[PDB]
């Protein structure tokens, strides 16, 4: 896609939007609270693929660790849903809690993530059912009564 | 001649085809809707009795 999200940025984007590190507050940040947001991100992409579903994360292939620069595979439409969904699982670590507009804007996108994963899953006929008269099932198709199933 | 003598109940020339039709035909469909609704009903009665 357009530039790539790395699992790092989105760590960073997270960390940023509540003050914790970033230029444009006062200074700072710290190594470990890097490894330690990674690997919380990669434990909820897990967990997401139960309820959300999944969405094209890219797992580790083997043991080996996560890393911040490594690519994400996500397309760059879900990194506000993925990164306010995260700031909320780590505010923890910090002792904080968030205000209500992070509430708001997280619950925003994530429905903006949500409209673009429906299904509707649109429910068939039986199999007990008859087909009428009207569509010729003796020559132009063949079985009378819906199949209902494959 | 030959030999062999039909017995048509209602037959008519419609496209260079003989159709022919008895008594039934007509309510088939009817029928088999019926059947459908008394056995949907029977077994939706029989699965909360109180």
């Amino acid at each position: 896609m357009a530039t790539v999200l790395t699992k790092g940025e989105i760590v960073l984007f997270a960390l940023r939007k509540f003050a914790i590190a970033s230029n444009a507050s006062l200074t700072d940040v710290e190594p470990q609270s890097i490894e330690d947001g990674v690997n919380d991100l990669e434990d909820m992409m897990s967990e997401w693929m139960i309820n959300p579903g999944d969405i094209g994360y890219a797992f580790a292939t083997g043991d080996e660790q996560p890393l911040p620069d490594d690519e994400s595979g996500l397309p760059r439409k879900y990194k506000h849903a993925v990164g306010y969904q995260l700031l909320l699982r780590m505010l923890s670590d910090y002792s904080l809690e968030p205000t209500p507009q992070v509430l708001s804007n997280a619950q925003r996108s994530y429905d903006a993530l949500m409209t673009d994963t429906l299904v509707v899953p649109s429910m068939r006929r039986r199999g007990d059912f008859p087909v009428g008269q009207g569509n010729k099932y003796d020559v132009f198709t063949s079985d009378r009564y819906y199949p209902g199933d494959l | 001649h030959i030999p062999l003598i039909p017995v048509y109940g209602k037959r008519w020339f419609i496209d260079d085809i003989e159709r022919v039709e008895g008594h039934i035909a007509k309510a088939m469909d009817p029928q088999r809707l019926y059947n459908l609704q008394v056995s949907m009903l029977a077994d939706t009665a029989a699965q909360d009795p109180g």
